[PDB]
Formats: structure tokens, C-alpha cells, sequence
């Protein structure tokens, strides 16, 4: 509760926020990988080519 | 009065050049004493491996008798003045000083070029020496520390003239002859590599004055017009083992790649080093210490001493951790420091930076206090960095430093890096080097 | 610009002293006349306990909070005892110094002493004790103290293994309530000024104002202790009962010791000046290192010699020793020598004296012990004063009083008092 | 007015139960690492007494049992033994939180 | 003695950037 | 000689788990039904078994 | 809650009509509330009883 | 010169013990460990003795003398 | 190697009683070498005895002129048989040993015990003298122990002059050990902390009184009595004759009858007695103390 | 802090068992068909699940 609300906690999360995101957009790239998500892959251009 | 206004009010140095390029500094206070010392350019970096013990059987054989005074002749003067007579060696300089009162000063100058440049070295006193010598040298090995920081040398810059050490193999001892240390004096006791420092009560004038009648014209010529040149050391990632159960504690020394003396990053390296820190059984701090490390290891019963160092060459150094733990909690130990040195990497803090910021205040300012380590500080200073540091600017240098430029500089330093490892005693707890460099790298940043 | 000490006596009994030099770091000390010799034999260790209780809950600060706040502001805490006196020092940055007093105040004067926290405090204190005695010369002078003396100053600096868990908080208590008192303290401090130290001793000394429980008066017993612990390197300490500090006597004793020899002035020497180191090479060729050992408290004093030397070799080492005081003794040394060891004695004084650390202690202990402050040129014309005759007159005290032997190593041939 | 609420305080205590099998409120305090710092730092005496109320207790309820009537420990006879020591140790706690908050 | 303790010769198997001892490395660790 | 029960491997398992486990002496029939639901896993595998034998 | 865990099974055994929904309804909001809302804060009233702080 | 360590010059941390209640900024110098001492044998408590009947008979007044044996155990007569 | 720590444990088992670490301590401040050796292993010795060591020390000592083959229950003859079937092959006398100067002094072990013992000794007459023969005698005229279980002990004149004055427990005996050229005599006191020094001044008044002469005939005849019979008593048990006949084996070389030392014991005279007080009164004094010292005295308030 | 690895349970298990176990540096490539045994069993154990899947 009020354990994680101080600056010292605030200033670890803002270090943190790059490395987060960037899991997260790992996460998302390995999500639309795994499962072929078209709706994401109809706009880069290369892969665009194998489902027509 | 403030930290700055007194920092400034801290006196400046002097420096001045001889017509020989013998560099003169001093350091006028309030003592009745005063420290006055050589501090010469030559070490193990400069030694070439079949005269690899020439600078410290040297350093035996200068207070052992000299051409004006024979054989105790000195020791009998500076006893009668009531000096301290002290001398160091290390791979990069060597420093024979002396602590005496102030109205001394032209007797220790005169001593001390006696010393330096009219050194008397007699075949017996080299038989006696290299007796005493091998001597220490087995009271050096009883120890433990020594050996695992010899160790780290060899294995991190091995291949190099920095890998080897101080003292030099029994081999080198046994086979060293007079004419190999008068060609180390000769080549390397030249006017450039020496600065004669004075700190306390001393007056620059009269300071100045007595090295040009007593230290002007030293060498001035190497007689074969070859001037020695350091070339970089390459700093080898590698691992070192010593396994021997006998010994009932094991030291183990995990240290990286240093910035050199010359690199600004040094100080936000200190101040890392203070963040982690130093602690040994006899600190009452218990669990409540500030160093993470240092509570984990009170808590959990997991070593006996730790330490955080940085020693520092020319352009490059070892940067790392040294600890004494039991043969059962050396991967605990491992595991623990390199969870801190990648705390500092990726998520260092301001508190952690404004604590370590002041505990590097305090030690640098304690190390500067009295006229010995401020004479020290004077002759390793102009020897590696060309001039004095004055204390505002290191103070302002860490007040440059804080927490985004700590964590650029420790990432810069510690993350990824091959590290050197030098383990000696029952180290079997201690892990390969492929799980040291996966605890030196982390899988989440 | 240096100011001189600012001295005053605050009515209480307590010494206040300031120098306010403008140095980069402050320092505070506070020095109490409780040490080891204050004991009894119902609370041996207690001193010792209480030395490494300087961390623990207090009234006013908790252990994490003075931990913590020290090490946040970088400064330090340290103790040091001797068996008359303990001295709390604290270092620290002039901009904090004020929180960093405030602390050593509250770990001097008001104590909690929770009864869990020394007994867990008990295991560092054997801890402590095996790393002090790590070193065979410290255990050579504790049990030359005991040997030599009878209750007063033969309580060891370090707890006994008896009573190695079985001091409690009503011991601890019991002894800073009855030796803490302000009549034997003395705030002393450089880099701060005497106003803001006399305010707070004043806002924060006002609770415990006694004389103090005074302590029994040390008698000398002699006699001699050995310890067989096979070690081929046999150390031997062989002294006598000398004057009390601050004596003219105790000047020369001082000036003998640094005559016969105080340690070494150049690393790997020979020692051509010390006499013992001398007439010891000048009849053994094995290693040795033999000094003379001088210990003056505010009740009394030893004076000796301390060899360290092989197990073969050590009769004939205390015996050379023995015979060059001796030869000093019956009047075999020369003006020169006396006045070289003055220049040795004053200039390890001055070297001393001039780093902070050890200003700090010199003017505690002068406080402590004259109540006023002595400058150090008038130590010197002291040092100076002192004569030939007296150093006479001390070596013969010496070698005519009853002595005290401890011994350790391997002993089968060291010799006995009755032999020397 | 409070005089109710003593007696209502009463009236739970008698319905909680472990005044039945001869507990205190602090013998029935679930251990976390407070309450087991603050047991911890109880003295010899007050723990030896807790334990064994404890151990009676567990004793009572395998038997499926009660004390006898005059051997309930009263309302007014529960003494809170505990509370100091829990509150220092909640204390500090609380200022280590502090200070890794700051 | 602890000194005589010498690294043997590892140059049959270090690679083609740290062959020589006399140029330092970090110019060629990001490479490696 | 020596302690089969708890010097042999998969015996000192079994006696550290169920025959020398320091189990709380009040608990009531409540506390019967971990060993309940084991049996019934037991039982409705062996009876399963047989099931798909034949079916 | 053991009482509404027992209401629920009974209205999953019978059909949906008057007033088997708003029964099944009542059952399963104060299903909820009891074990998310009401224990937490009768043990609040619990410890402000036996006067825990 | 009212002091331990400016009158002992080698002896003064010898006669002077330190106590580093809080870690300092710089590192000591010989820090020292403790290489894991081992523990005296756990043996039966001898009977303490209040009374001074019970008292007599304790006092020696003979030589010291150890017996051991094979299948016997080992005393000690005063 | 397995066998140093059993010598450990021994150790610990024999030092779990303090009257052994008194009566080690007293020997080692009493002696300056040859019975200034610790009976048991000393702890920095534990790891450090050797095979060879063992073997020197068998082949230095465990030799045929310094042994004694006693037996009871057996034939003569099998006796020799054996004799020279084994023993045959030693060399000699060996090593002698180093006489076993006297030295003097005092030790104090303060370990907080709840109470103190101190035996305070000096130098008496070795094995085979009319001295120490006298010696004995005085040690049971002041008491070498109760003869009654839980009694007053009401002869013992150290038991008798502590108890006039102390209101506390209490155990005052004569100690007395003599070896092959030297002795040790002194009081030996179990006492309470705060009482330690009543009790060690009363019994060493006491046995300054008997030094002055303040003894009767009665009493003198009372203590040969009850050495007659300690000493009949130990020689009843065919373990203590055995242990007697090895030790007058080994000591003279010829077998002295119980008959004749009695005789010798009854011709002890008081006079005798008396010089031997006074020599322990006038001898260089031993102390060795454990307990809570704080009220223990000195040697030289002694 | 403490060692997640070597404190949790399983975590414990896992690395006293397959992590942290000391293994012989000299092991040739014969002593890999334990762990391929162990890989194809958990092969055949899921191709048959879906094998009986769709039989
Ligand atoms: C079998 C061959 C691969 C073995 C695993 C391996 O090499 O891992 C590399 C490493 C670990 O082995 P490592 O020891 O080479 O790690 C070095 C890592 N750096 C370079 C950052 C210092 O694994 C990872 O870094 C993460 C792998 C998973 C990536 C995220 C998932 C992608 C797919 C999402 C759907
Ligand atoms: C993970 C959550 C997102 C899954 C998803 O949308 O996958 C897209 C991919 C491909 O998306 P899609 O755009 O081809 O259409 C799938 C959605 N339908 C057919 C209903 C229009 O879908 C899957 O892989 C199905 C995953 C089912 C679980
Ligand atoms: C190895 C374990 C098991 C096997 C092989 C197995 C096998 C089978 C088979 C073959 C059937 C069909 C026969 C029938 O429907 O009457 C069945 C039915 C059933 N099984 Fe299992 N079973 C196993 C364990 C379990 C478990 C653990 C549960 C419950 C948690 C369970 C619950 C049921 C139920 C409820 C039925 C329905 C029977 C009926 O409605 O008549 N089974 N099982
Ligand atoms: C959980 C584990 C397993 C399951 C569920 C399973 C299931 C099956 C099924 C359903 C079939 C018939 C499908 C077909 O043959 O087309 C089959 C065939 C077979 N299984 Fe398994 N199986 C398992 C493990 C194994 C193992 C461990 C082995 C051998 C070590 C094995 C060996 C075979 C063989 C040899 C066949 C016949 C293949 C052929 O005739 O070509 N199975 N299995």
C-alpha cells in the first residue's frame, strides 16, 4: 500500500519504464510472431508479400 | 565555514622545475614537522623480466650504506635527528621520504640525495639483503591477501610487464648481480622522473635552495640516449585458482578493467566503491550498515571481510572487490556483489549517490589529513598527474558527479565485462568463470 | 586565521575545549575516566561490552536511526579505551557536525540497553576479543598487566571467557551511571566553535552531575606468567613499577625508554642507536627484535623491556638486554646518547601531536587528566629539562625494584626471575 | 456510557472462547515476523509461562475439552504482556520503511 | 614462493585482436 | 550396523514425509480429508483404469 | 457464506422463473460482498473489540 | 604528552583498543578475521554443592593420579 | 590421528572437576620443570604429538631397568618365563630426568565459580624419609579428610579452626604429595567467595599455631591412627596392594612388610612433626587459586 | 536479499538437481543419452497424447 509510494520507489519505476517497455514490446512482437496476428502484419512491407 | 570556503581555504602547493627537469613541490602548514620524500618513476612496469627484483632489492640496499657515509653512517644520523626513515615500492613509482621536524630540513634534503643518487651497494650487503630478502619473501607468502592481489596481477595482465610484482621471482633474487642494479639506477634515477615533495613545515624558498645544491645534476643523461617508453598493458578477463584446504579461510578477488589515473571517470568510481563499501567482523554496525552488501553478509553469516578497491596505472588499472569468506559461502558471496555492482549499473539511486558522494568527501579529506599522506599525495600527484588536484576541485568534481552519470559510468565499467578472478584456499564454493560473467551480465537489464 | 584552544571549566565538574581552525572536517571528542581499572571482579568485561555497545538503542536515537544517519552523512563513530579512559570521537563534515554531536551525546549520556540487544552484542564481543588477540604482543600485555598488578589495573582490556555471556543491561547500567558522571568528562572538538560546544554541553549534559564512584587505588603484587604454546618465536616481557604519568620521574622514564630504544626509526634497520638492539646483536646472530616498554597510568607506572627473539636464544637475549640496563643502570652512557634520545622523545611527541586524530587525543588526555591544556613548546622545555642523573636514577629504580614477567611460546629455555 | 462498553468488551470475551482454555489475548496472537521479533524479545519468564498456556491449550483441544470454570483467566486478570514489545518492534520497523522510503 | 607463480603461454589459442600484449584491449572487446 | 528407515534413500523420504513427521497433536477430523482427497485420486484412477480398459 | 454456497447449488438445480433469478441474484452479489467486503472489515471490528489497537 | 600514544610509540594500539562502532569513510588497515575456532566437547554438569557436609571430602590431599582403561572409565583421584 | 581427540575429551571429562586444574596449576607454579608438566595434553599439543615422538619416548623410557613385573595369583616361575621371553631386549636406565627445581609463586584463575578453592604449598621431604614420613603424620593431624560421612569432621584441627569462625560452607584439608626427590605440602580450601580469605587465614594461623607448638600427644597419637589405618585400608584391596608392591617395586627394589612400616610410622615423634610444620611455615610458598577472587588474598598478605 | 535459487523449494530442488549439481568435467558424449532418454520420453508422451487425441 503506502510501502511503494516515496521518491526513493518513484525514481527506481522511472529507471525502470525504458527496460518495461521495451519487455513489453518484446512481448508484443513475440505475441504477433507466434500467433501470425494479421491486423499487425498487413503493414510491414515484407511480410505483406507471403500472405497476398 | 562551509565546506568550499574552507577547501579554498586549504593552502596551495608550489611547484617549481630544476634546470634538469627534477620537479620541486611543497606544502607549507602550521606543524612543527614536515615530511620530505623522493618520488621516482620506476617500478615493475619499467622492469623487464630478467631485472625484475632490481627496484625493490634497491630499495633494500639504500639505507644499507652510501658512498659518503659507509655502511650505517646514515642510519646513525637520522636516528640521532630522531627521523622516521620510510620507503615504499609499487609498479608504478617508489618513494623514500622522510618524517622530521622542521628545523631538520637541510639534513634530511642532504640525506635524501645521498640516498638517491649516490647509492653505495657492496657484494657482502647484496649477500646479506638477498638473504633478508628471500627471507620476506616467506613471510610474504605466510600471508594471504598479498598473494591473491599478486595473483590478480598476473592473471589480469599477464603477458605484460605489469603482470609481474614488486619483489621478483626467487629465480631473478638469487641471479641478481651489482652491475644489473647499477644499470637500473642508471636508467631509471633520471631528473624527469623525480620529484622531490616536502609538506608541513617547510618553507619553498630554503626547499628550493637545497635541491639546487644538493639534487641538481642527478643523471641528466641515459649514456645511450634510449629513453624508456610504457607501452598500454593488455588487460586480460582470465581466472586464477590456488586451491589449498589447509588454509581455514579462502580469499577470493573479483576486479575489472580500471579507467588509468588520467580518466575523469575515476571519481564516480570511488564513489561506486564507497556506495558498496568495506566491512570486516570486528564493525558494530550489524544489520543496520547503509552497504547492502555489507548487512547480506551480517545477517546472513556470510563472510568474514570484504573490501571494494580501485588502483589505478598509468592509462589503465583493477577495479573490483576482494573478500575473505568460509569454503561454504564464497557463490553466496559471488552472487551478492555482482547483484550490487548491477544494482549500481541499471538502478542507482540518489540517496545512494548523495551518501556515497559524502563518504568519499570524508575519506578523501581524512586521507589528506597530516603532513605524511598529504607529502605522499604531493609526489604520486606530480608524478602521474603532472601537477597537485587541489581539494576544491576533486569537491567540485563530486558535486559533478551524480546518479544518471554514476549508472552511464558503473554500465561503462561492470556490465558484461570479462572479469579477473584470483581465488586461493578452499575455493571450491567458488563458481566457474562462465557463471561469474553470467552474474556479471543481467537477463532483465 | 588559527585560533588557540578556547579552555573553560563548566560548573558541573565538566572540561569544555574548542579550536576552531577552519579545517575542511570536525571532529568531537568525548573522553570519560571509565575504563578497565573501575572494574571489580563482579563486572569484568563490562567495559569492554559497553566499548562495543556505542551502536545500540538509545534515548533519543534508535540503533538503524544512528547507524544509518552516520554512515548518510558519511561521518564516523569510533571508541577507543585504554584502562584508565574510553573516548567517543566522531568525524564528520562541519555542515553536520551539529547532528553528528547530537548523536554522541545521546550514545554517551543517555543509553537504553536493551537486554536482547547485548545478548546478541555477546558474540561480537568474542569476536572481538579473537581478532585483538589474533597478535601475540597484545595477550603478552594483558597478561603482563595481570601478573604485575593486583586489582586495580590488572583488569584485562578485553572480557573474560567467563564472563563471556554473562554481563546483563543492569551490569552496563550500573557502571555509566556510576562512572559517566560529568566531573569526569571532557568534551573536547577542532574544526567547531566553543559557543555552539558549550550551548549543547549544557543543553544536553545536565542529568548526571556526581563525582563518581571512585576507583581502588592499583597495588603492585610482581611475580612472573608463562604461556607454552609451542611458537618458536618466544616473546618475554620483563618489567618493574615505575612513577605515575605526568611526573617528573615519568619524564625520565620517558627519555630512558627512547634511549634504550622505542621502536625503529628506519624499516629493515639494524637500530645502531638503541642500545638494547646493540648489546643484543653484539652477542646473538639469530633474528630478534628487543624495545623498551613504558606504560604510565594516572595511579602508576611500568617500565621494561619486551624482546621477541628464538627459542634457543631467548636466555641469552633477555640476558643482554638485562645486562645493558644494567650497565645504564650503574651509570655506561653518554651525554650525546641522552641527548639524541631527547630529540627521538620530542620528535615522536610532535609526530604525534600532528595529525588531528592524535591532537584530539593529546588534548582530551591533558584535560582528563590536568584539568588545563599544556602547549607543546612547554613539553618540550619539559623533555629538555629532563637530566642525565634522572635517567639514572630511573634505570636503577628499575633494576632494583621487584619485577613481573609474562612469557609465551615455546619455553624451555626461558629463563626465570630468579636467574636474572 | 464506557460502562456498557466494559461490559459488552465482557460479554466478547466470555463468547471468544480462549479464556476457555486458559489463553491470553497475546498467547492467541498470530505469529508474523513482528509478532516473532517481539516474542523474541520477551524475557525468559513471560515466554516459558506463553508457551506452555500454548501447550495447554493444544492439549485441551485434542481432548475436545475446556478448564474447569474457576480456572478461566478472567477479563480483569488478562494482563497485555505483549503490547510494549509490539509496539516497539511495529516502531521500528516503521522507521527502517521510512528510511528506504526516502 | 607465491611469486614464482607465472601464467603460462595462452597465445595458441587467444584470438587474432589479443595476440599482442603490448596494445591494450576495449578497442576490440565490443568486436569479440 | 545402521538405520535402514532413515539412512536409505527413498525409505528416509517416505519416514521424513509420513512416518517421523512432526504433525500438530490437536488437529481434528477436519484435517482427515488431505489424506481423503489422495485416496479418492487413488481410487478413482484405478477404477478409471479399469473404464478405459474397457470402454 | 457456507448458507449462500448452499442456496447457490439449489439454484443452479432449479430452472430459471419467478423468482428463482433474483434469488440466484441476491445469493451471488451477497456471495461477493461477504468474501471480499464483510470479512475484512468484521475482523477490523474483531481486533477494534479486543481492543488490538 | 599526558597520553598512551604519545609516550608508547609502538605500543599504542597495542595498550589502545579500538572499537569502530559505525564503518568509517576509509578502509583499516589489518582487518583481521576469525579463522573458525572450534568448540569445547558438551559434557554432563557436575553438581554444584550448598551444603558444607556434602562439601567435605572434596579438598585434596593427595597426588593427582588418571586411570583409563579398556572397558572401564576413566577416573581421576585426588 | 583419531586418537588426539579422544585425548580432547579426556581432558575436558578430567578438568569437568576443578580440585585437577588446581592441583596441575599448583604443580606448574611449584616446579620449574619435571613436574611442572601438565598430567594431560595441553591444547596446542592436541594435533601436534607424533608417532615419532611416541616412539622416542617408548624407546627413551619404557625401558628394563626402570620397570617392575608384579603379579598377584601367579606362579613365580611363568613370572620370569614371561620375563624373559619379552622384556629381555630394552637397553638400560635411559634418560634420567631434570631433578625438578623449586620455584615458587602464584597463578589465579578468576572463572566465576560459586566457590573458591586455593591450595597454598610449600617444599616438605621426598619418598623414603623420616621427614616425610613426619609429613604425613602432620597432614592427618590437620585433617587429610572425613572419616564420617556428613560429619562435623570434629578432630581435623584445620576443620576445627575454620569452623570457629565462619558461619558458611566449607571444606579445609592438609594436602600432601611427595615424589622421588621432592615434596609438596601445603592446605588445600573450598570456601565461598566472600569467605575465601577468613578461611585461608584461619587455616594458615592454624598451622602456624602447630608450628609454634600448640599440638598434644593425644592428638599426634590420634593422627598416626588414622594413618595406620589409610594405609592398611588401601593395602587391603588386592588392587591397592598391587598398586603398592609396583610402587616399592619400583622406588627401593625390595618389598618393605605393612608390619615394618608401621613401625616406622609409630616411631615418627611429634617433634618431628613440629619441625616439619615449621618448615612448610618458613618454606618458599606455591598458590594456585580459582574462583571469584575478590576477597582471595595474596601471597604476601599471606 | 537472499538466493532465490537456493531458498524457494522448488527452486531449491531444481537447482540442487539440475543446476548446481556437480557434475565430472570428463563425462564423453555417451553420458548424453540419459538426458536424450528423458527428452524422448517427454516426445513420446506428448505425440501419443495427441496420437490418442485423434485415435
Ligand atoms: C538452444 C539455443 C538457444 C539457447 C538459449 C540462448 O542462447 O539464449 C540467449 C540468451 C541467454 O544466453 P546468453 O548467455 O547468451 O545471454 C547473453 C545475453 N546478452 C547478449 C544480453 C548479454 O537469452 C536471452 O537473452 C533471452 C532469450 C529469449 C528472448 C525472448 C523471447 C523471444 C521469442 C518470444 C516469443
Ligand atoms: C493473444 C491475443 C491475441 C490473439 C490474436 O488476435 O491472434 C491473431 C491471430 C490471427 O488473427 P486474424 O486477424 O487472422 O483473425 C483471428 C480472429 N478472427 C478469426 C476471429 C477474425 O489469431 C490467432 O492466432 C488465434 C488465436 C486463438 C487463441
Ligand atoms: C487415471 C485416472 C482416470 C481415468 C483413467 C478415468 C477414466 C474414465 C472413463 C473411461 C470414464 C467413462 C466411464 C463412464 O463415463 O462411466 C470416466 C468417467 C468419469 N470420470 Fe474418470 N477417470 C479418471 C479419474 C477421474 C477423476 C480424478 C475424476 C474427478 C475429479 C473423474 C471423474 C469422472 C466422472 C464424473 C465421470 C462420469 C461418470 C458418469 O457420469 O457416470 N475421473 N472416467
Ligand atoms: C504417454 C505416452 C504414450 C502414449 C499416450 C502413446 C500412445 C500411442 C498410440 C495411441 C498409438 C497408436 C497410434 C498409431 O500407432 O498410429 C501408439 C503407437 C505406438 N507407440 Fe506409443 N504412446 C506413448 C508412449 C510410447 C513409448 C514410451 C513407446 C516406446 C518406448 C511407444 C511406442 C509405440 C510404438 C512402437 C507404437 C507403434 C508405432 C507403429 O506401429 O508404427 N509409445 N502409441
Amino acid at each position: 500500500l503506502s510501502r511503494f509510494l516515496g521518491p526513493r520507489y518513484r525514481e527506481l519505476a522511472r529507471n525502470w519504464i525504458p527496460t518495461a517497455g521495451m519487455w513489453g514490446t518484446v512481448g508484443a512482437v513475440g505475441l504477433v510472431w507466434a500467433t501470425d496476428w494479421r491486423l499487425i502484419l498487413d503493414w510491414v512491407p515484407y511480410i505483406n508479400g507471403k500472405f497476398k | 565555514a562551509t565546506f568550499a570556503q574552507a577547501l579554498q581555504s586549504v593552502p596551495e602547493t608550489q611547484v617549481s622545475i630544476l634546470d634538469n627537469g627534477l620537479r620541486v613541490a611543497s606544502e607549507q602548514s602550521s606543524h612543527a614537522t614536515c615530511t620530505v620524500g623522493v618520488w621516482i618513476d620506476a617500478g615493475s612496469r619499467y622492469e623487464t623480466e630478467k631485472n625484475n627484483g632490481a627496484g625493490y632489492f634497491l630499495e633494500h640496499l639504500a639505507f644499507k650504506g652510501t658512498k659518503n657515509r659507509p655502511g650505517n653512517a646514515l642510519e646513525k644520523e637520522v636516528e640521532s635527528i630522531g627521523a622516521h626513515l620510510n620507503a615504499y615500492s609499487t609498479r608504478e613509482h617508489t618513494a623514500y621520504l622522510i618524517k622530521a621536524l622542521s628545523k631538520d630540513l637541510p639534513k634530511v634534503v642532504e640525506l635524501l640525495a645521498d640516498i638517491v643518487q649516490n647509492s653505495s651497494l657492496e657484494d657482502s650487503q647484496i649477500e646479506k639483503e638477498r638473504d633478508v630478502i628471500l627471507r620476506e619473501m616467506q613471510e610474504n607468502d605466510a600471508s594471504m591477501q598479498n598473494v591473491v592481489f599478486d595473483y590478480l596481477h598476473a592473471t589480469a595482465f599477464q603477458g605484460t610487464p605489469l603482470a609481474q610484482a614488486v619483489e621478483g621471482p626467487s629465480e631473478n633474487v638469487r641471479r641478481l648481480s651489482r652491475t644489473d642494479l647499477t644499470d637500473y639506477l642508471n636508467r631509471h634515477y633520471k631528473a624527469p622522473r623525480m620529484v622531490l615533495a616536502a609538506a608541513g613545515g617547510v618553507e619553498h624558498q630554503q626547499l628550493l635552495d637545497l635541491a639546487q645544491k644538493h639534487l641538481s645534476s642527478v643523471s641528466r643523461v641515459y649514456e645511450e640516449d634510449a629513453v624508456p617508453g610504457l607501452t598500454p598493458c593488455r588487460f586480460t578477463g582470465s581466472e586464477i585458482r590456488h586451491r589449498d584446504d589447509a588454509l581455514p579461510l579462502a580469499h577470493v578477488a573479483i576486479a575489472v578493467e580500471g579507467p588509468g589515473w588520467a580518466n575523469p571517470d575515476n571519481v564516480t568510481l570511488q564513489v561506486a566503491n564507497a556506495i558498496i563499501g568495506h566491512y570486516d567482523c570486528t564493525y558494530g554496525g550489524g544489520v543496520h550498515l547503509s552497504s547492502p552488501l555489507a548487512s547480506v553478509a551480517v545477517a546472513n553469516k556470510l563472510c568474514q571481510s570484504f573490501q571494494t578497491f580501485n588502483i589505478s596505472y598509468s592509462d589503465t588499472g583493477l577495479l573490483g572487490a576482494h573478500f575473505v569468506c568460509d569454503a561454504m559461502s564464497i557463490d553466496d558471496m559471488v552472487f551478492f556483489l555482482q547483484g550490487q555492482w548491477m544494482r549500481l549499473c541499471t538502478s542507482a539511486t540518489e540517496s545512494e549517490v548523495t551518501r556515497g558522494k559524502n563518504i568519499l568527501r570524508n575519506a578523501l579529506v581524512s586521507h589528506l589529513d597530516g603532513t605524511t599522506p598529504v607529502c605522499e599525495d604531493i609526489g604520486r600527484s606530480l608524478l602521474t598527474y603532472g601537477r597537485r588536484i587541489p581539494l576544491a576541485e576533486w569537491e567540485s568534481r563530486i558535486q559533478e558527479v551524480d546518479a544518471q552519470m554514476l549508472r552511464d559510468i558503473c554500465s561503462k565499467y561492470f556490465y558484461d565485462q570479462c572479469p579477473a578472478v584470483a581465488g586461493y584456499g578452499p575455493i571450491e564454493q567458488l563458481p566457474d568463470y562462465n557463471r561469474i560473467r553470467s552474474g556479471m551480465f543481467w537477463l532483465r537489464f | 586565521q588559527p585560533q588557540d584552544l578556547e579552555f573553560t571549566k563548566l560548573p558541573n565538574g565538566l572540561v569544555i575545549a574548542s579550536l576552531e581552525n577552519y579545517a575542511p572536517l570536525s571532529r568531537i571528542g568525548l573522553f570519560v575516566k571509565a575504563g578497565s581499572r573501575y572494574e571489580d571482579s563482579n563486572n569484568l568485561g563490562t567495559s569492554h561490552l559497553l566499548r562495543l555497545a556505542s551502536s545500540l538503542t538509545t534515548k533519543g536515537a534508535s540503533s538503524f536511526k544512528i547507524t544509518r544517519g552516520i554512515e548518510a552523512v558519511g561521518g564516523k563513530l569510533s571508541v577507543t579505551a585504554t584502562r584508565e579512559n574510553m573516548a567517543y570521537t566522531v568525524e564528520g563534515i562541519r555542515s553536520d557536525i551539529e547532528i553528528l554531536m547530537e548523536f554522541l551525546l545521546n550514545v554517551t549520556t543517555a543509553p537504553e540497553f536493551r537486554r536482547w540487544e547485548v545478548a546478541a552484542l555477546r558474540s561480537q564481543l568474542k569476536i572481538d576479543k579473537a581478532v585483538a588477540f589474533q597478535n601475540s604482543q597484545t595477550r603478552i600485555i594483558e597478561n603482563l598487566h595481570d601478573v604485575a598488578y593486583k586489582n586495580a589495573l590488572a583488569n584485562p582490556l578485553y572480557c573474560p571467557d567467563y564472563r563471556m555471556g554473562k554481563i546483563t543491561s543492569e551490569e552496563l547500567h550500573y557502571f555509566v551511571q556510576n562512572h559517566f558522571t560529568s566531573a569526569r568528562m571532557a568534551l573536547v572538538g577542532l574544526g567547531v566553535s566553543h559557543s555552539v560546544l558549550k550551548q549543547v554541553a549544557e543543553q544536553f549534559l545536565n542529568m548526571r552531575g556526581g563525582l563518581g564512584l571512585a576507583g581502588a587505588k592499583a597495588k603492585y603484587r610482581g611475580g612472573e606468567i608463562r604461556e607454552q604454546n609451542g611458537d618458536n618465536l618466544v616473546h618475554a616481557a620483563i618489567v618493574a613499577e615505575s612513577a605515575a604519568i605526568g611526573n617528573a620521574e615519568a619524564n625520565a622514564f620517558s627519555v630512558l625508554q627512547h634511549l634504550l630504544g622505542a621502536g625503529p626509526h628506519i624499516k629493515r634497520g639494524n637500530n645502531t642507536t638503541s642500545l638494547l638492539s646493540q648489546s643484543v646483536a653484539k652477542g646473538s646472530h639469530q633474528p630478534f627484535d628487543v624495545s623498551a616498554f613504558n606504560a604510565s597510568y594516572s595511579d602508576s607506572g611500568l617500565f621494561g623491556i619486551y624482546t621477541i627473539s628464538q627459542a634457543a636464544a631467548a636466555g641469552e637475549v633477555i640476558n643482554a638486554a638485562y645486562n645493558q640496563v644494567k650497565a645504564v643502570a650503574q651509570g655506561n652512557l653518554s651525554s650525546a646518547d641522552v641527548q639524541a634520545a631527547k630529540n627521538k622523545l620530542k620528535a615522536g611527541y610532535l609526530m604525534s601531536v600532528e595529525t588531528s586524530e592524535g591532537f584530539l587525543s593529546e588534548i582530551g588526555s591533558q584535560a582528563l587528566a590536568a584539568g588545563s591544556y599544556m602547549p607543546p613548546s612547554t613539553v618540550l622545555q619539559q623533555i629538555d629539562s629532563v637530566a642525565d642523573a634522572d635517567v639514572v636514577k630511573a634505570a636503577k629504580k628499575f633494576v632494583s625494584g621487584k619485577k613481573s614477567m609474562a612469557a609465551s611460546g615455546n619455553l624451555g629455555h626461558t629463563p626465570f626471575l630468579d636467574e636474572l | 456510557s464506557s460502562k456498557w462498553l466494559d461490559g459488552f468488551r465482557k460479554w466478547y470475551y466470555n463468547a471468544a472462547g480462549f479464556n476457555k482454555l486458559g489463553l491470553m489475548r497475546d498467547d492467541t496472537l498470530h505469529e508474523t515476523e513482528d509478532v516473532k521479533e517481539a516474542i523474541r524479545r520477551l524475557p525468559e519468564d513471560l515466554y516459558n509461562d506463553r508457551m506452555f498456556r500454548i501447550k495447554r491449550a493444544l492439549d485441551l483441544t485434542m481432548r475436545h475439552q475446556i478448564l474447569p470454570k474457576d480456572q478461566w483467566t478472567k477479563y480483569e486478570e488478562d494482563k497485555f504482556y505483549l503490547e510494549p514489545y509490539l509496539k516497539e518492534v511495529i516502531r521500528e520497523r516503521k522507521e527502517r520503511e521510512e528510511w528506504a522510503k526516502k | 614462493s607465491h611469486t614464482d607463480v607465472k601464467v603460462p603461454d595462452f597465445s595458441d589459442y587467444r584470438r587474432a585482436e589479443v595476440l599482442d600484449s603490448t596494445k591494450s584491449s576495449k578497442e576490440s572487446s565490443e568486436a569479440r | 550396523m545402521t538405520n535402514m528407515r532413515k539412512t536409505h534413500p527413498l525409505f528416509k523420504i517416505i519416514n521424513h514425509s509420513f512416518i517421523d513427521l512432526p504433525a500438530p497433536s490437536n488437529i481434528s477430523s477436519w484435517w482427515n480429508f488431505g489424506s481423503l482427497l489422495g485416496v479418492c485420486l487413488m481410487v478413482q484412477i484405478i477404477t478409471g483404469l479399469f473404464l478405459a480398459m474397457h470402454y | 457464506l457456507v448458507a449462500n454456497l448452499l442456496i447457490l447449488t439449489w439454484i443452479g438445480g432449479q430452472p430459471v422463473e419467478h423468482p428463482f433469478i433474483i434469488i440466484g441474484q441476491l445469493a451471488s452479489i451477497s456471495y461477493f460482498s461477504i468474501i471480499l467486503i464483510l470479512m475484512p472489515i468484521s475482523g477490523i471490528i474483531e481486533d477494534k473489540m479486543l481492543k488490538l489497537y | 604528552m599526558l597520553s598512551v600514544a604519545a609516550r608508547s610509540g609502538p605500543f599504542a594500539p597495542v595498550l589502545s583498543a579500538t572499537s569502530r562502532g559505525v564503518a568509517g569513510a576509509l578502509r583499516p588497515l589489518l582487518q583481521g578475521a576469525v579463522p573458525a575456532a572450534s568448540e569445547p566437547p558438551v559434557l554432563d554438569v557436575k553438581r554444584p554443592f550448598l551444603c558444607r557436609e556434602s562439601l567435605s571430602g572434596q579438598a585434596a590431599a593427595r597426588p593427582l593420579v588418571a586411570t583409563v582403561g579398556l572397558n572401564v572409565p576413566a577416573s581421576v583421584r585426588f
